[PDB]
């Protein structure tokens, strides 16, 4: 076998982390990649080495397959993990990695070639026997053929076309000895549809719910199925929350998902780690295979949870590792054994109440819930990121991975609970509110959830707790006291204080009044929404005098009138103020207020403007008539004895020429009309 | 209406409109013009290579700089026969002298480029310098003079350039109580041009003055003797708070060793003539006998440092402050810039070069919409607050009055004032004149040259006649000049000289064509012919030389010279 | 360790290149492999690049706030690596 001592890591993020801490304990070196600037990144700060790349476009960095190589090969590296994404599937790269004699960490090229391509794939597992769901027979040569096949290829009846989302051709036919109506339908959804006359037909499942079990295999002929997996919680294509233990799955099962995983990698060949995926019907009760892929996912560490090899835990990674080594296993499949259950779910820097678009932003503080054990249960977090960090808007938002394991469901889903919770970011908003709230009210600790199970309970979800008025008396008060000496120190005659903040909550402005009587600074009280009361505050230490984009975190007290006392760490800056307590987390929208604060000019600016001296001969005019002038353009240029003079009018609003160039003009001509746009 | 900050959101936020937001879209007249600034300095910023290392360039493409050539070998064999004698020859003596991470300046450079015409009708004398190189230096926390005499012995010890650059290093450390250090090597005196240098007023002799006057005013002054020091030159050693003669080739006359010859000529050796004569003669002469260069260097750093200026200088400019950069590129300055040789004027900007300088692109307006020709108004450099008269166009009344009300305000206050010179711009109209344009061009002479706070200009472009008396001015007292490159100081009218001098001299009616040919193009060329690089400088004139990007570090270097005042 | 000398590069040494990873070493071992050992890496001149510059910084503002005119900054260090500066 080759020796290794020096491992590479292709993309960044959670994975860079993962991949160098196990490094640790093989005793192996560790190198990094970055890309422009991100260098301050916790990774690099990770490794033993850091290079830079080049621009941030995913085209310029981590795409240069050929440059990775030759740098690789300067450094004379033993191993490259690919990771996910990116150069992930590429067989090109893992071919030249081959000829450059550095062992690929991954499946051989031909796999990933073989599975580029669904149809080529699909053959090959068809050939192998696997029972796979097709997505085509033939054409429609002829209507009979369609009463011929429908009883026979597919007995449920899957119509639809050639192509397109419309559907209208299925009907929803689940009834057999259909006759009369499914070639009625099928020629009505050849109207104003008529695409291709050839139709295609399936079988229809009415159900769904997401399968995938993980494989691993030696170079030396021996491997073993991993425990399997759920994915039934997805929006819009991307992973939400998953569970490694399938509830409700029979044992039996289990195994049997198995010996179809394994022939499916065997008929490929395969080495190396990676994940079959299914579809599964619960009225049907049989899996169909729908897709596969030769690398390794992101939900390795959730699976790992469910499964003990030899009575010791398992490492995923590390078997890579091992398996790149050259060495054979030393575990047959029996050794494996599911203990507990975990459930995980991932944090999105992106805003649930907006199209889920990504935000890029400074982290300024950054809880870290307990990653301990206690009780039933084990909690952990993994994120990419730290306290300083600041979001790349080319990267995909993703902060961290919570997971928790438990020996029994509840235990684990409550622990998550809880969890989720604790966690707390400022800074950008996430839909971290919007995971728990899919974990309260919906009743899906049954455990039985389809694919569209996001689809129907919208309404239920994207709600979030109702800003009470008190929320808005620390949250304003919090502003003015971390940016200044308000209310300190502050004295009037036979009268008392008045200071107040508007809060630009939502689309309706918000005014919030304090205020203060007697002698003292603590007594205060507040008057929003038409609500009133009273409550004293006491504040910390001090902190964060240059006030800056992160501005001041401090810890604020608050004790009101009818007995109840609260903290509240705030962060607040000029464009909003953000308050984190046992209430929650929210941020408010300070009224915007500014609008050129100096040129407001609505003047109309009727005549004698831009008026030349007596020498006049205009020429050379670069302004388009009609055309906005705000900032202070050469709307004419005029010429007295070699004198440009250019007026350089400042007026706003388009201008109007009454003038051509050449045309010598008289003293205090209107050469243009500067009005406002109207 | 609905609207009620308390003037900061308003105020301290990036939204201010007391900053500056001209952003330009590189187009080709910005090509044409950034262009052409790049045309402009890198010969400015080469010649002073050129120079540095006087006559010895091994590279030999030194064609970006339109020096002649000239024989490298023999200024190589002056350096090595030079320093096989024990002393550095070089500027290296100030660069050991000065405090590691420090400034530098070097106020005069160029210094005498080309000046004088020999016989040979083709060569010029070869003055790298003027003899000495002069720069404020920050020596042990103090800041100071220093002078330093080159070993350029080939022409004569000083010129008429070399004593004026003297003088006038005297008058700045007079007038910003900085001490001066003075790094003596002469060749004696001049006997070729010594009408010029030696008789007269503002000459030799006032250097000795001003030595004298200095020390009336307590402010100690100190002198190294490397060489040398004759014919008059071995009174600094003696009019000297401190004074430093190495231990071999330090020597002071007042008579030349051939000087004893033809007069009673008992000839002996130079040492016994006045020479570094360390036996315990009975001359007090010297302080400070040093074996060797760093050890002289070494007597002179700690001389220094026993004057107590270190604890004043520390309060008064404070030494640990947070850089502020302006809000737009400085690589930015040369494109705003129009090019060169245009008939007719081309257009220029203010705004956007006040925005590139100062700190955080800020600006104090007063009145813009009235007197819309001259601009003037606060502004922040470096932590210091400053005031700015820059010229956009041709002035009116209005436009001194306005002036005059600004520097005004700014003498009432203790403000310092920069000013950027452009035209002329005097109005010659008839209604102007008798709208009384001469009594408010009085009204705002009197107030420039009444001004009692400390002045510094630098020249944008354009510069000529006498608008300049309007703005500031050389003879206005100054306390720092320098220049850009594209510069020209001439008569009353640059291009309208030419014709109105055209009409009157001597014309017949007819041969008009060869008459516009001797007459316009000729005075084009006389006009054209000074120049930022040889009629400024050259002859002291605005000694100081810079690039238009690194303008605000420069000025700051003069505020900085300007707080140790009284 | 920084500040005084140690064998720490020459255990490092006897740990590497000698196969003594078998288990077999007499008493005189050490004698015989005298020659491989005794060996450090060496000083390449990027290393120099990094020492040299944290010396200036590590000391004052060399290369800080400097200026000069129509020229830029020159400053140098000398090391006495073995018998030669
Ligand atoms: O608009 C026409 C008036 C042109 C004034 C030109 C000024 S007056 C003083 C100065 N000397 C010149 O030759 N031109 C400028």
């Amino acid at each position: 076998e080759r020796k290794v001592e020096k491992l590479l890591v292709a993309n960044r993020g959670e994975i860079a982390c993962r991949v160098f801490r196990t490094c640790r304990e093989m005793h192996i070196r560790t190198v990094a990649l970055f890309c422009e600037a991100e260098r301050n990144a916790k990774h690099v700060a990770e490794a033993d080495e850091a290079v830079c790349i080049g621009p941030p476009p995913a085209v310029n960095s981590y795409l240069r397959g050929e440059h990775i190589i030759s740098v690789a090969k300067q450094l004379n590296v033993d191993a490259i993990h690919p990771g996910y994404g990116f150069l992930s599937e590429n067989a090109s790269f893992a071919d030249a990695i081959t000829r450059s004699g550095i062992e690929f960490i991954g499946p051989p090229a031909s796999a990933i070639s073989l599975m580029g391509s669904k149809s080529e794939s699909k053959r090959i597992m068809e050939a192998a026997g696997v029972p796979v769901v097709p997505g085509y027979y033939g054409e429609n040569q002829n209507v009979s053929f369609l009463a011929e096949e429908a009883k026979k290829v597919g007995f449920p009846i899957l119509i639809k076309a050639v192509s397109g989302g419309g559907g209208k051709g299925m009907k929803i036919v689940e009834r057999p000895e259909d006759f009369t109506f499914m070639l009625e339908s099928a020629k009505r959804e050849a109207t104003n549809f008529f695409k291709d006359d050839r139709v295609i037909l399936e079988r229809y499942v009415k159900r769904s719910r997401h399968i995938e079990c993980q494989i691993f295999f030696d170079k030396h002929g021996r491997g073993v199925f991993f425990f399997e997996r759920d994915c039934s919680v997805q929006r819009r294509y991307q992973k939400v929350l998953e569970e490694a233990p399938a509830p409700h799955l029979s044992m039996e099962t289990r195994q049997r998902i198995g010996e179809v995983a394994l022939q499916a990698a065997k008929a490929v060949g395969y080495v190396g780690a990676g994940t079959v995926e299914f579809i599964f019907d619960t009225s049907t009760g049989e899996f169909y295979f729908m897709e596969m892929n030769t690398r390794l996912q992101v939900e390795h560490p959730v699976t790992e949870e469910v499964c003990r090899i030899k009575g010791a835990p398992l490492d995923l990674v590390k078997l890579q590792i091992k398996t790149a080594m050259g060495k054979p296993l030393t575990f047959s499949q029996e050794d494996v054994t599911l203990v507990g259950s975990c459930i995980e779910a991932r944090v999105y820097a992106e805003s649930p109440e907006r199209g889920f678009l990504p935000e890029s932003g400074p982290l300024t503080f950054i809880r870290e819930p307990f990653q301990g054990v206690r009780g039933p249960a084990r909690t952990r977090l993994d994120t990419g990121f730290r306290e300083g960090d600041n979001v790349l808007i080319h990267y995909d938002p993703m902060l961290a991975k919570v997971i928790s394991w438990g020996r029994s469901r509840e235990e684990a889903l409550r622990g998550l609970r809880q969890a989720l919770g604790e966690y707390k970011v400022a800074g950008i908003n996430t839909n971290i509110e919007f995971l728990k709230r899919c974990c309260e009210t919906p009743e899906f600790a049954r455990g039985g959830v389809t694919t569209n199970f996001i689809s129907e309970h919208e309404s239920q979800l994207l709600k979030s707790p109702v800003v009470t008025p008190e929320v808005a008396a620390m949250a304003a008060t919090a502003w003015l006291l971390n940016r200044c000496d308000n209310w300190r120190g502050a004295f009037r005659l036979n009268s008392d204080t008045n200071a107040t903040v508007h809060f630009y909550i939502d689309d309706h402005p918000v005014e919030v009044r304090l205020h203060t009587e007697g002698a003292n600074y603590h007594k205060i009280f507040f008057s929003v929404w038409d609500h009133d009361g009273s409550f004293e505050v006491c504040s910390g230490p001090v902190t964060s005098k240059h006030r800056d984009q992160k501005s001041i975190v401090n810890d604020f007290t608050f004790l009101f009138e009818n007995g109840m006392h609260h903290t509240v760490l705030a962060v607040a800056t000029e464009g909003d103020v953000t308050v984190i307590g046992s209430f929650g987390l929210h941020q408010l929208r300070l009224l915007p207020l500014t609008d050129g604060f100096g040129d407001s000019s609505t003047a109309g600016g009727t005549s004698t403007k831009i008026v030349s001296p007596m020498p006049g001969k205009v020429s050379k005019l670069l302004v388009k008539s009609g055309d906005l002038v705000e900032k202070g353009q050469v709307l004419v240029i005029v010429e007295a004895m070699k004198m440009e003079h250019p007026v350089r009018a400042l007026q706003d609003g388009r201008v109007s020429f009454l003038v051509k160039e050449g045309e010598v003009v008289g003293g205090d001509h209107v050469l243009a009309t500067v009005a406002e746009e109207e | 209406y609905a609207h009620h900050p308390i003037d900061y959101e308003r105020s301290t936020s990036k939204s201010p409109n007391i900053l500056r937001l001209p952003a330009n879209t590189s187009d080709p007249t910005y090509q044409e013009n950034m262009a052409r600034m790049e045309g402009l300095v890198e010969q400015l910023r080469a010649r002073v290579r050129y120079v540095q290392a006087g006559g010895v360039v091994p590279e030999e493409e030194a064609a970006k700089a339109g020096v002649s050539i000239s024989s490298i070998e023999a200024d190589d064999r002056v350096r090595k026969l030079h320093l096989s004698r024990g002393k550095m020859l070089a500027r290296d003596r100030i660069e050991r002298l000065i405090d590691p991470g420090t400034r530098f300046l070097e106020l005069s450079q160029l210094a005498g480029w080309d000046l004088y015409w020999d016989d040979k009708k083709k060569e010029y004398e070869r003055c790298y310098s003027g003899g000495i190189v002069t720069g404020i230096g920050l020596v042990n926390g103090v800041r100071c003079m220093l002078v330093a005499n080159d070993a350029t012995v080939k022409g004569g010890t000083y010129y008429p350039i070399t004593v004026k650059k003297h003088l006038r290093a005297q008058k700045i450390a007079e007038q910003n109580h900085l001490p001066c250090i003075y790094l003596v090597d002469s060749g004696g005196a001049n006997l070729s041009r010594q009408d010029d240098v030696f008789p007269d007023e503002q000459h030799f002799g006032r250097i000795f003055y001003n030595e004298a006057q200095m020390s009336i005013k307590s402010i100690s002054q100190i002198a190294v003797v490397m060489g040398s020091c004759t014919a008059g030159g071995a009174y600094v050693p003696a009019m000297a708070d401190e004074n430093i003669i190495v231990a071999r080739n330090g020597t002071i006359f007042l008579g030349g060793p051939p000087l004893v010859l033809a007069a009673t000529g008992e000839k002996v050796s130079s040492e016994e003539l006045g020479g570094a004569d360390v036996h315990c003669r009975i001359s007090g002469v010297g302080d400070h006998y040093a074996t060797d260069d760093l050890h002289a260097l070494y007597l002179a750093r700690r001389a220094v440092a026993n004057l107590n200026l270190k604890e004043h200088n520390e309060a008064r400019n404070p030494t640990d402050v947070k850089p502020v950069p302006p809000l737009y590129d400085p690589r930015e300055l040369g494109g705003f810039i129009p090019d060169m040789l245009s008939d007719v004027v081309k257009s220029f900007d203010v705004r956007a070069i006040i925005a590139r300088i100062v700190d955080g692109s800020r600006f104090d307006e007063f009145k813009a919409l009235y007197g819309n020709t001259l601009v003037c108004g606060f502004a922040r450099i470096e932590g210091m607050q400053v005031g700015i008269i820059a010229n956009q166009g041709i002035l009116y009344s209005e436009s001194a009055l306005k002036g005059a009300h600004f520097i005004g305000l700014c003498t009432q206050r203790n403000v310092p004032l920069l000013f950027l010179q452009n035209i002329t711009g005097f109005m010659v109209g008839k209604k102007y004149e008798e709208g009384g344009i001469a009594r408010n061009g009085a009204r705002l002479v009197m107030a420039v040259s009444s001004a009692p706070v400390p002045k510094v200009t630098v020249l944008i472009g354009g510069s000529y006649g006498a608008g300049n008396y309007g703005m500031c001015g050389r003879a206005f007292e100054p306390r720092f000049l320098f220049m850009w490159p594209n510069a020209r100081i001439s008569v009353m009218g640059g291009t309208q000289a030419a014709t109105v001098l055209t009409l009157t001299n001597r014309n017949l009616k007819n041969a008009s064509e060869a008459e516009i040919a001797a007459f316009k193009d000729k005075v084009k060329k006389k006009y054209e012919k000074e120049g930022s690089c040889y009629y400024s400088t050259a002859r002291l004139w605005d000694d100081g030389v810079i690039a238009p990007e690194d303008t605000r570090v420069v000025v700051a270097e003069a505020l900085r010279a300007t707080r140790l005042a009284p």
